[PDB]
C-alpha cells in the first residue's frame, strides 16, 4: 500500500565468482533481486523500482520503472568484473531516486554487498549522515560473506535508524547454501 | 463576473518560434497543438510553451489522432521541470488571417467548459513577414450585454481587421491583447543570435576581387555619367505631371550613381581601415 | 546656490526698512526653506500688535508652503492668537472657507448633464458621464444629479460601482465637519449586503475629502484597511489611505501599505505602490526606493508593475538632481 | 569528421527556457539535453532539443546520473511527431567544459555514434557567439603517451530557416539597430574583432602567468602552439610590404575621390532645382 | 636564437657553426628543408639562406615569462587601437 521507490544496488565485482553461494552469487543474487522487486510490485501495484551497479566505478541499468520485467531482462549480461564502490553507487542511487516520477512516493535503496567495501568509517557515516537528512532508508543485504558481519556496514544501518528509526536494515546471510530469496525474510515483510 | 478588456496573454519566444514554425510546415492545413501556461491572476494568461500532437487531416479539415500523446507529454515534461498545464490551443489559419471558424468555435467550447479562461490563438504563417508575425487571441461570447467590462484603454487600441469581423469577430468571440515578455537570458540570446565571430570582423578581403569589383563599378558610373549628362538637358523640356512617369521602365542615372557611390565608399573606407588596424594590431 | 544667496541678500534688504515687506520676506523664506525665520517673524509680529500680518502670513504659508515647512514652523510656535494662527496654518481655516465659497457660488448647468445622460448608451459612457459629475460638482457637496437618476446608476457594476461610491468623496472636497457620517449613510450597513466595490469606493472617497489633510482620518483608515479582508476593499483603502496620507512619511502607514503590497496581489498590488508613492512623496527616503524598485524587479503583475512605476516618480518628486541616479537606472 | 554545425534559434531559446526552468525548481548549476537534428554530408543541423532529468554531485567528478530510459521514451515521442529528426547530439549550458563530459559523450554514442557536443553559455560575459562545438576523438601523443580521449573544437553558427528568422525578427523589437552601412561595418567589426582579440590574449596571458609563477605544469603543445602564432606575426617594415601598401592604398583613394566627386556634383544638381523651384513658387505667389 | 627581423644567416657563419666548409652548406640546408625541420629558400648569388620557420622546442620558465612580456606588449597595442577607434568613432556608433 506504501508508495516506495526503491533502487537496487546489484553487486557485479569479481567476488562473485564465488560458488559458496549456491549455483554462483551472481544467480543466487539474481534469484534474490527477482524476488524483491517482486514483493514490491506485488506490495504496490504503482510501486516502482530501478536497477544499478556497483562495478568499477557504477552503472546504471533502468531508472525507476512500475514493471519489472525489463529489470530482469537487463540483468542477464551482469557479468562479473571490476572492484566495488559503495560510496559512489550509493550516492548515484541517491540522485536516481532523488530524480522521482511521482514526488509523493517513499525512498529506498537495497544494497547487494558481496564483497569487501573499501571505504573507511568516516566517508560512510557521512553518508549515513547526509542520506538521513535527505529521508532515505537503505536495506543493505551483507552477501557474499567476504565479512559476514559488521563490516562497516552496521554502522551506517544504526546511523541511518538512529533514534529507534527503525527505518533502515541489515540482513547477514551466512554461506549456507541455501537460497537467499530463501533467507531473506525481515525487509521484505516486517520492513 | 467581469473578464476585463485590460487582460493580456503572455506569450514565449519558444513558444512564438514552435507555433509559427510548425504553421509554416503545415501550409496547406490547419496544423494545431496545445500551449502550456498558468493563470496568473484576472489580467494574465501566461503561454510558457507549446507542444504539437499528432493530428492527420485534409485540406478542409485537421483532427488529432491520440489522447495519450498528449497526456504522456503532460507527464514527461513535468518530470523534467515544466509543470504548467494546458490552457489553451494553436492552430494555423494559412492566408485566411486570424479568426474562428465553426469547428474552432466548438473546439475552444469544449476547452472553455474544462477551464473557464482558455484561450485560442491562430497564427497565418504565410501572412507574416520578417518585421511582423500575424497573431491573435480569442475566447468564446456565451448566447446573452456587453462580453466584458472595461476599465482601462488597454482593450481599444487594435482597431480589429474586416476579415476577422466579417467571420465573427465581436460576435461569436472576442479578442484578446498579446504581449511578449521576455526575460533577460532570452533578451541576451535573441540578441547575441546575429553576433557574428570576432576574427570574421578584422579579415580582410582578396585585394584581386577587391580591385576588380572597384574596376567593374567604375566603368559602370561612367556610361551612368553619360546617361546623367543627357538626363540633366532635360527636366526642363518636361510637364510638371511628365516628370514622374518618365522614370517609369527607363534607368535612373542619378539614382543608380548614388547607390554605386555609396557601395564604393562604404567598401573602400573599410578596407582602408581593416588594413591599418591589422598593420598595428599585428606587429 | 547662486539663488538661494540672492534671495538671502533681498530677504537682508527687506528688514532693513521703514516698513519690510515681510510678505515677500515669506515667500523667499518659503523658497530657502527655513521655517525657522518665519516662525521667528511671526512670534514678532504677535509680540507686536500685527495681527493682521500674522494672519495674511500665515494664510499665504499654507496656500504656497509645503507640509513639512508647515509642520516645522507649527512646531515651533507651540515650543488665544497662537491657537487661532495655527489653526490658520494646519489648514481648517482655509479648507472651510474654500468649502463655503464653493457651496455658494455652484452654477452648473444640469441639462448638459441630461444630455449625456440621454445619449448614454454603454457602461464606458455611463462610467465617463459619472466621472464628469463628479468633476462639475467637485467641492459642491451636491448631488442632485445622483439622487434624480438613482434608478439609472444602479446600471453601473464591478469597478463602474466603485467609481460611482467614489464620485462621491470628489463631489464632497474638505466637507470634513461630518464625513464619516457623510458616507455611512451613502453606504448602509446590513442594506443589501455584500459590495466590496461599494465599501472600497466609500473608503477611497474618505480619503479623496481629506485628500494632503488627514488627521483621524488616516487612524481610522488604517485600521479599517489592517481589518480588511476582500482585495476591492484592500484596494480601495490603500488608495485612500494613500490619499489622506499623502505628504506625510508615517512609518506606520508606509508598512501598512508595504505589507499590502507584498501580499503579490494585482489588484491590491497597483494601490499599494501608488500608496506608498504618495506617502513618502518627496522624501528621498532610500528605504522606499529600495523596497519599492526591488520589488517591480521581482513581481510578475503588471499593474502592481504600474502601480509602482508611477510610485517611484512620486517618491523622487522635487528633487532635481538628487534623482540622477535613479533616472538613469530606470531608464537603462 | 564534422565540417561545420548549424544551431538554430529555436535549439538556443529552449535551452535557455529548460534552464530557466531548472534554475526555478532550485539548487542545479549546470543543465544538460539531447540535440535532435539532421545530416547534410558534413555540415550539421542542429534543429530541435529535449529535456532530460541530470544531476551530479558538486565534489565528486563521478557521480552523475542521466535518465536514459526517459532520453529514449522522449526520442520516441518526437519521433511519433516529426519523423525526419534523429539524435544528433547532447548539448549542456555549463560555462566551460566539465571533467564527466567525456562519460556522458560515451554515454550518448550508444545513441549517435557521431555524437556532438554544444556548449550554450546562457549567461554570456563576452562579446561572441554562445554557441561551442565540441567532437570526441582519441589523441595520440608522443611523450604523453597513453592514448586519452579529448574534445576537439568544430566550427559552430547560427542558421534559421524562414518561418524561424520572421519569428525572431519579430521578437528583436528590443534593440533594432540595422545601419549596414559604415556604422555597422565599424561596430560588427574592428571594435568588436579587436576586444575578442584582446580577450583570447588575455586568456593566454592569463595561462602563462599562472605557468611560469607554478600553479599549473608546462604543456609543450601549449608553448609550441605560442612559437608558431609568435613565428606567424608578420613584419610591416619592409619596404617591399610598405611599398605595395602604399600602392593599394593610392588606388582605394583614387576610387573614394572619384564617389566623392560624383556626391558633390549630384549635391550641387539638388541645390540648383531647390533653387528653381523656390523662385518659380514665390514669382507665382507674387 | 637569431631574432626574427633578422632571421637571414649567411654561408661563412653556418661553415663556421657547424664546421663545415661553405660549400656543404647548400647539401646541409637543402637536407633540413627536405626532412622539415626549417622552413625558407636560399640564396647562392648572395650567399644567404632566409629561414622564416624553425622547428617547435621545449621552452623553460625563464622564456616561458619572456613570452609572456611579449603578449603583454601586443595585448597593449590592441588595446590603444581599440580605444583609438572607439573614439573617434564614437558619433557614428553610440
Ligand atoms: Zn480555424
Amino acid at each position: 500500500m506504501v508508495l516506495e521507490s526503491t533502487m537496487v544496488c546489484v553487486d557485479n565485482s569479481e567476488y562473485m565468482r564465488n560458488g559458496d553461494f549456491l549455483p554462483t552469487r551472481l544467480q543466487a543474487q539474481q534469484d534474490a533481486v527477482n524476488i524483491v522487486c517482486h514483493s514490491k510490485t506485488r506490495s504496490n501495484p504503482e510501486n516502482n523500482v530501478g536497477l544499478i551497479t556497483l562495478a568499477n566505478d557504477c552503472e546504471v541499468l533502468t531508472t525507476l520503472t512500475p514493471d519489472t520485467g525489463r529489470i530482469l531482462s537487463k540483468l542477464h549480461t551482469v557479468q562479473p568484473k571490476g572492484k566495488i564502490t559503495f560510496c559512489t553507487g550509493i550516492r548515484v542511487a541517491h540522485l536516481a531516486l532523488k530524480h522521482r516520477q511521482g514526488k509523493n512516493h517513499k525512498m529506498r535503496i537495497i544494497a547487494f554487498v558481496g564483497s569487501p567495501v573499501e571505504d573507511n568509517e568516516k566517508d560512510l557515516v557521512k553518508l549515513a549522515k547526509r542520506l538521513k537528512k535527505e529521508k532515505v532508508n537503505v536495506d543493505i543485504i551483507n552477501f557474499g560473506e567476504e565479512e559476514v558481519n559488521t563490516e562497516k556496514l552496521t554502522a551506517f544501518v544504526n546511523t541511518l535508524n538512529g533514534k529507534d528509526g527503525t527505518g533502515s536494515h541489515l540482513v547477514t546471510v551466512p554461506p549456507g547454501p541455501s537460497l537467499a530469496d530463501a533467507l531473506i525474510s525481515s525487509p521484505i515483510l516486517a520492513g | 463576473p467581469a473578464v476585463d478588456t485590460a487582460e493580456q496573454v503572455y506569450i514565449s519566444s519558444l513558444a512564438l518560434l514552435k507555433m509559427l514554425k510548425h504553421g509554416r510546415a503545415g501550409v496547406p492545413m490547419e496544423v494545431m497543438g496545445l500551449m502550456l501556461g498558468e493563470f496568473v491572476d484576472d489580467y494574465t494568461v501566461r503561454v510558457i510553451d507549446v507542444f504539437a500532437m499528432p493530428q492527420s487531416g485534409t485540406g478542409v479539415s485537421v483532427e488529432a489522432v491520440d489522447p495519450v500523446f498528449q497526456a504522456k507529454m503532460l507527464d514527461m515534461l513535468k518530470q523534467t521541470g515544466r509543470p504548467e498545464m494546458v490552457v489553451g490551443w494553436y492552430h494555423s489559419h494559412p492566408g485566411f488571417g486570424c479568426w474562428l471558424s465553426g469547428v474552432d468555435i466548438n473546439t475552444q467550447q469544449s476547452f472553455e467548459a474544462l477551464s473557464e479562461r482558455a484561450v485560442a490563438v491562430v497564427v497565418d504563417p504565410i501572412q507574416s513577414v520578417k518585421g511582423k508575425v500575424v497573431i491573435d487571441a480569442f475566447r468564446l461570447i456565451n448566447a446573452n450585454h456587453e462580453p466584458r467590462q472595461t476599465t482601462s484603454n488597454l482593450g481599444h487600441l487594435n482597431k480589429p481587421s474586416i476579415q476577422a469581423l466579417i467571420h465573427g469577430l465581436n460576435r461569436h468571440y472576442y479578442s484578446i491583447t498579446i504581449n511578449y515578455r521576455k526575460n533577460e537570458l532570452e533578451q541576451k540570446m535573441l540578441l547575441n543570435l546575429h553576433k557574428k565571430s570576432w576574427m570574421e570582423g578584422l579579415t580582410l578581403q582578396d585585394y584581386s576581387e577587391h580591385c576588380k569589383h572597384n574596376e567593374s563599378v567604375v566603368k559602370e558610373m561612367l556610361e551612368l555619367a553619360k546617361n546623367y549628362n543627357k538626363a540633366v538637358e532635360e527636366e526642363d523640356k518636361m510637364t510638371p505631371e511628365q516628370l514622374a512617369i518618365k522614370n517609369v521602365g527607363k534607368q535612373d542615372p542619378k539614382r543608380h550613381l548614388e547607390e554605386h557611390v555609396d557601395v564604393l565608399m562604404t567598401s573602400n573606407i573599410v578596407q582602408c581601415l581593416a588594413a591599418m588596424l591589422d598593420t598595428v594590431v599585428f606587429k | 546656490q547662486f539663488r538661494n544667496k540672492v534671495l538671502r541678500v533681498l530677504v537682508k534688504i527687506y528688514m532693513n526698512l521703514e516698513k519690510p515687506d515681510f510678505i515677500n520676506v515669506c515667500q523667499c523664506l518659503i523658497f530657502l526653506d527655513d521655517p525657522q525665520a518665519v516662525s521667528d517673524i511671526l512670534e514678532k509680529l504677535v509680540k507686536e500688535d500685527n495681527l493682521l500680518m500674522a494672519y495674511q502670513i500665515c494664510f499665504d504659508l499654507y496656500e504656497s508652503a509645503s507640509q513639512q515647512f508647515l509642520s516645522s514652523v507649527i512646531q515651533n510656535l507651540r515650543t488665544d492668537q497662537t491657537l487661532k494662527m495655527i489653526k490658520i496654518l494646519s489648514g481648517e481655516m482655509a479648507i472651510e472657507l474654500h468649502l463655503q465659497f464653493l457651496i455658494r457660488n455652484n452654477n452648473t448647468d444640469l441639462m448638459i448633464l441630461k444630455n449625456t445622460k440621454d445619449a448614454v448608451r454603454n457602461s464606458v459612457c455611463h462610467t465617463a458621464t459619472v466621472i464628469a459629475n463628479s468633476f462639475m460638482h467637485c467641492g459642491t457637496t451636491s448631488d442632485q444629479f445622483l439622487r434624480d437618476n438613482l434608478e439609472w446608476l444602479a446600471r453601473a457594476t464591478n469597478w463602474a460601482k466603485f467609481t460611482a461610491t467614489a464620485s462621491l468623496g470628489v463631489i464632497h472636497k474638505g466637507h470634513e465637519k461630518e464625513a464619516l457620517q457623510l458616507m455611512a449613510t451613502y453606504l448602509p450597513k446590513d442594506t443589501s449586503p455584500g459590495s466590496a466595490y461599494q465599501e472600497g469606493g466609500g473608503l477611497y472617497a474618505l480619503g479623496l475629502i481629506h485628500a494632503n489633510h488627514g488627521g483621524d482620518i488616516i487612524d481610522y483608515l488604517l485600521n479599517q484597511l489592517k481589518n480588511a479582508s476582500n482585495d476591492i476593499v484592500r484596494h480601495g483603502g490603500s488608495l485612500g489611505l494613500g490619499l489622506a496620507a499623502m505628504g506625510t512619511a508615517r512609518q506606520d502607514v508606509y508598512d501598512l501599505l508595504k505589507t499590502n503590497l507584498y501580499q503579490d496581489d494585482a489588484v491590491t498590488g497597483e494601490a499599494a505602490g501608488l500608496a506608498l508613492g504618495l506617502v513618502m512623496l518627496g522624501s528621498k527616503n532610500a528605504q522606499a526606493i529600495e523596497d519599492m524598485v526591488g520589488y517591480a524587479q521581482e513581481t510578475q503583475h503588471e499593474k502592481i508593475l504600474r502601480g509602482l512605476a508611477v510610485g517611484i516618480a512620486l517618491v523622487m518628486y522635487g528633487r532635481m538632481e538628487e534623482a540622477d541616479a535613479l533616472i538613469e537606472s530606470l531608464c537603462r | 569528421a564534422v565540417q561545420k554545425v548549424v544551431v538554430h534559434p529555436l535549439v538556443l531559446l529552449s535551452v535557455v527556457d529548460h534552464f530557466n526552468r531548472i534554475g526555478k525548481v532550485g539548487n542545479q548549476k549546470r543543465v544538460v539535453g539531447v540535440l535532435l537534428g539532421s545530416w547534410q554530408k558534413k555540415v550539421l543541423d542542429v534543429s530541435n532539443s529535449f529535456a532530460v532529468p541530470f544531476d551530479e554531485d558538486d565534489k565528486d567528478d563521478s557521480v552523475w546520473f542521466l535518465d536514459h530510459d526517459y532520453l529514449e521514451n522522449m526520442y520516441g515521442m518526437f519521433k511519433k511527431v516529426n519523423a525526419r529528426e534523429r539524435i544528433v547530439g547532447w548539448y549542456h549550458t555549463g560555462p566551460k567544459l566539465h571533467k564527466n563530459d567525456i562519460a556522458i559523450n560515451e554515454l550518448m554514442k550508444r545513441y549517435c555514434p557521431n555524437s556532438v557536443l554544444v556548449i550554450i553559455d546562457v549567461k554570456p560575459k563576452d562579446l561572441g557567439l554562445p554557441t561551442e562545438a565540441y567532437i570526441s576523438v582519441e589523441e595520440v601523443h608522443d611523450d604523453g603517451t597513453p592514448t586519452s580521449k579529448t574534445f576537439e573544437h568544430v566550427t559552430s553558427e547560427i542558421g534559421a530557416e524562414e518561418a524561424e528568422e520572421v519569428g525572431v525578427e519579430h521578437l528583436l523589437r528590443d534593440i533594432k539597430d540595422t545601419t549596414v552601412g559604415t556604422l555597422s561595418q565599424r561596430i560588427t567589426n574592428q571594435v568588436h574583432g579587436l576586444k575578442g582579440l584582446n580577450s583570447k590574449l588575455l586568456d593566454i596571458r592569463s595561462y602563462l602567468e599562472k605557468v611560469a609563477t607554478g600553479k599549473l605544469p608546462i604543456n609543450h603543445q601549449i608553448i609550441y602552439q605560442l612559437q608558431d602564432v609568435f613565428n606567424l606575426l608578420p613584419d610591416v617594415s619592409l619596404q617591399e610590404f610598405v611599398k605595395a601598401f602604399y600602392l593599394k592604398t593610392n588606388d582605394q583613394m583614387v576610387v573614394v575621390y572619384l564617389a566623392s566627386l560624383i556626391r558633390s556634383v549630384v549635391a550641387l544638381h539638388n541645390l540648383i532645382n531647390n533653387k528653381i523651384a523656390n523662385r518659380d513658387a514665390e514669382k507665382k505667389e507674387g | 636564437t637569431r631574432p626574427a627581423n633578422h632571421r637571414q644567416l649567411t654561408f661563412e657563419e653556418i661553415a663556421k657553426s657547424a664546421k663545415i666548409t661553405v660549400n656543404e652548406v647548400e647539401l646541409l640546408v637543402m637536407k633540413a628543408l627536405s626532412v622539415g625541420l626549417v622552413k625558407g629558400s636560399i640564396d647562392e648569388v648572395d650567399k644567404r639562406v632566409h629561414m622564416t620557420w624553425v622547428q617547435p622546442r621545449v621552452l623553460d620558465l625563464q622564456q616561458i615569462k619572456g613570452m609572456k612580456d611579449r603578449l603583454e606588449f601586443w595585448c597593449t597595442d590592441v588595446k590603444s587601437m581599440e580605444m583609438l577607434v572607439e573614439h573617434q568613432a564614437h558619433d557614428i556608433l553610440t
